[PDB]
């Protein structure tokens, strides 16, 4: 899962 | 995005402030509507993907749209790291090859983007794949949120034509159906989602109207 | 659209924001105006067909007039096609010779465009073809939108002159028809649907007389 | 038919 | 408009849409005031007549006064036909010497005019002279659309000085009158169209009053 | 006539 | 922010007071949302610590979250002095090696800053960390501005569901909590805080129903 | 404007729709205040006569204002024929020595101004000297709209001290008196034109107060 | 300001009319607050005395602010004239020593101010040292015009905590008192002035609460 | 006299 | 303690 | 004193 729900998109 | 400069190198800049207040500006006014996923091209044209993140980081509301977005890049990605699997150790420390993660600009840089674009071989056009993921995400979000139906159109006794037709060809471009079927839907069930005697002037004309026909037939008919 | 690099090279751009913005605005206000086919050209002159498509598929609204724009691409195409018919097989992998699709953008890239502007011989303007067959659709919808008529214009006692020639010479433009006949019209017919005797002020004027002769013979009349 | 019937207009 | 490019050689450009949208603002607010015929001018200069014909094909309405300008475009033409006859046949197929159509830009192209102007003999600026041809049909516009008399301006006695004034100036810039006769109109005609005592109060001064001693003179008279 | 009347001015 | 000049040297130059003015608007429109946090990068990408300070010394008001922001900076800074230690005495008279307050711009100028960044060794991003330790602070603010809960969030019987995931996911992006916390979140607490049977339409879907899957179902229910 | 090119050569430039539009605004808003003056200058600064005659063409009000420029302009130049007489026959076709008429523009042209500004020898800032001439005219023309004298201000029982200030160095910055005259007027004219006992508690101050000590010592007094 | 050309020479440009207009704004809006000190130097950053001149003679209004701005001009010079005396007999005619008119640009001119920045030896910052003495002139104006006091603020019992704190932080900033007095002022001061038990409530942390850890316990109180 | 009474500033 | 309390962000 | 008061400020 490259982008996890809620995360912000972009670099972690 | 990216510039170049003296000797053949090329190097990362910012994203205009104007062209993130222009895409925000077309997702609030237009409320996600099928105009957005081409403004977004547009004003994303010769990007790079960190860019295209922080524009959608900026849209502070329409969140729910952009989690459906984010499902889409995840799959995307999957079939992308099945297609390219990991090679395996590469030479030296050369710029690994790219994955799901690096085209969307989570487990990379722009340096490393730019880097890719320009690679002397195999140049990947990391900023284009994650428009195009984008793009299929918006997509969704535009049908969720105006999921009225073409069929479901009807014309009516005292409203006129042009408008109907406008609702119609704008309907089935949000569609992502078949284009044969919007071919027989733009030659049949325009005629039929008329009114009860309006079907007959749009049919006055021999078989398959060409528009200008029907536009102009039926003008204060 | 385009621009140049050192050694005689050229590259892609993108189109701006403030311009694809400009003509969705010319096209909402003017409601497909007149003004429009002249609008289009000078917000795309330098630039690319693929460019021209963005402009046209951000407009979200009057799509009818959009189909019939289609319906006109898809012919000049097939006479393009007709009179420049795919030549056989091409040495190497030399780029193909433009068709009726690639004009558009469609069957084709940006790259491939600009390259085939400056191909070293035979350098081919596919973006100034491709948006004169957009003219002659947006015409035919300006058309189609205001189908008022330079006879059905009448004068009004209570309505002065000035106007009703604004209203004449702006809706002849319009029209399609031939200079001579534009020409016996504003010779003719402007003097004739006038008030009943406002005609015979206007004819004061020996003969032929120049609009700047009408304009002030009747004012205040 | 170079754009089909409702078709955004451009690459396929 | 025109820009240069490394060697010597120079280009084409586009006319800037804010350039363009300027000019219709100016004559669409100012209802073809004087004030166009300059507000034209800087928004043009450095430019091409192709350029200068879009922009006067975008205005869509004021029409009438359009044509005015055209009758007058056609007849500097042929005047300056008649003055530079085509010479006759030309050596291998150098560029035409210009004539009537080829100032304007019709018969013509952008290049040609841009070739035209950096002819390395003859360098001729066909930019500048169909602007001056313009600006003839503008203040011929200007005066159709405004023609108040310097002479019918008259002041009242609860209405100021500076702003009688002020209506006759304005009126004799647009008049085209010699300048010996717009010297005495300002010197007299002014002193004359006043209040019945107010002419007295101006007399005040001794004789050929500037305007900096008639204007405080009768500050609050 | 450059310009014919009704004509849009520039190029035929 | 910095720019390039001939022979590889670095220079200084202002920044934009379009950026600046955005930059304050963000913050006042949305009184610190967290859309401010990445506006504010997008805004400032490209720049150097002393344009940053100025940006934040622009805004007059929320000026306790600022002080909440000067709280984080002087930590992380204090952090950086462990971990970065003043190393001794500097041979010649070289730059310092960076320190706490280098960072921000306070016991520095913009040509150190400038210069560390492209030290021919250890360059180093002075302008990236002082941003970083900066939207740390902007997001203790954020939070601190508007303390709705997830949990708190309840849907109402004539209010829809999508506006309810709406308040939902924004509320979520906001929290600085685990990511399978949120995962868990979506996936349970939203079906959860629903009406007394919109709870069951929901779960209609088998098990871990994806959003789009949701947003569909109960569309009008 | 002017411009430079490879070689040390020198160009003409058009002068920005922004600059044109902006001078007017000044004008028209600020109905020829002071402010009038400056903004003029730093609007037209890099620039040549040609480009701040049609500034000055542009405006289409306040016209009577203008001729007192205009009237100016005429002396100015015509000290200048005197003090820079024609100096006789020039060897070959050099450029003339510039007259009055040449400083102005309108017995010259811009590529012959800029020529002048770079002459080998001798360069002369033709452009400055005109703005300087201009700027004589506005300043004659901000008194006569605004005639309003510092002796008739006085401060109101109710009305506060700061303001009455504001009008009075307002003025004082119009006129055109001597400096020892104005350094008089703001430490004695003010002081004595305010309420029965206010100027006593100006005077409270030892002697000589500076402006600072005022506006404190008599906050809500 | 100032641009670079080849050859390592440099020049002097006009300043931005936008920036101009800026400024103005800035000033008129807030009324001379404290934002109006830093607002003014990212305007004026890269630019040389003449031009910051100019953007204060342009501000119409608020002109004994400016007579502030002018006492401390005066002073800071008279400042430097002491500490930087004439140093005597100059050789050949090298640009003289700058001085205390020089650095304001009123016995000088900018191509001598630019000279003087890049001077082989001893380049001189004259820009940057006129915006310091004009920013203390601009803080002593923000706080003639507020002189509200940090202690006379006091919280209200049905108005909340964060807008007391936010109108404390900022009279703070304005004030130019010493640093460990604002630290005293921000641990004590602010507990102190507010509702009869709301000191209580801020007081429940164990002591020298941080801003983050009080903004929260009384949400809400 | 440059400028006559009138005469738009600039070229004649 | 870099930036103390009220003191505006940059150089001292 | 470089700036007399009520001088527009820069050169004289
Ligand atoms: O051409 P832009 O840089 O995009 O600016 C113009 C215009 O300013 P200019 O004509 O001076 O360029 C607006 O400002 P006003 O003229 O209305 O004062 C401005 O908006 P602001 O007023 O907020 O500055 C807006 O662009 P932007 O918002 O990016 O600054 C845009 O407006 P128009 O396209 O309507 O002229
Ligand atoms: O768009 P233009 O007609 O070329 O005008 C430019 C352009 O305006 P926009 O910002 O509205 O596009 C510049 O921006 P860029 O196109 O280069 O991005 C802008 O300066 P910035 O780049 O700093 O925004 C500049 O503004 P200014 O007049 O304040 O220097 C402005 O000038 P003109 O309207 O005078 O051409």
């Amino acid at each position: 899962p490259v982008l996890f729900p809620g995360q912000p998109f972009g670099q972690p | 995005p990216v510039q170049q400069t003296g000797g053949g190198n090329y190097i990362h800049v910012p994203l205009s402030p104007r062209t993130l207040n222009a895409w925000v500006k077309l997702v609030e006014d237009k409320k996600f509507g099928a105009e957005v996923v081409p403004g977004f091209q547009a004003l994303s044209e010769g990007c790079t993907p960190y860019d295209i993140n922080q524009m959608l980081n900026c849209v502070g509301d329409h969140q729910a749209a952009m989690q459906i977005i984010r499902e889409i890049i995840n799959d995307e990605a999957a079939d992308w790291d099945a297609q390219h699997p990991i090679p395996g150790p590469l030479p030296a420390g050369q710029l690994r090859d790219p994955r799901g993660s690096d085209i969307a600009g989570t487990t990379s840089t722009v340096e490393e983007q730019i880097q890719w674009m320009y690679r002397p071989q195999n140049p990947v056009p990391v900023g284009n794949i994650y428009r195009r993921w984008i793009q299929i995400g918006l997509q969704k979000c535009v049908r969720m949120y105006n999921p009225t139906n073409i069929l479901d159109v009807k014309q009516g006794p005292k409203e006129p034509f042009q408008s109907y037709v406008d609702r119609f060809y704008k309907s089935l471009r949000a569609e992502q159906t078949d284009p044969a079927v919007k071919n027989w839907m733009t030659q049949t069930l325009l005629i039929q989602n008329a009114n009860p005697d309006c079907k007959l002037v749009l049919k006055g004309l021999g078989m398959n109207p060409t528009l200008e026909e029907m536009l102009t037939a039926c003008q204060g008919v």
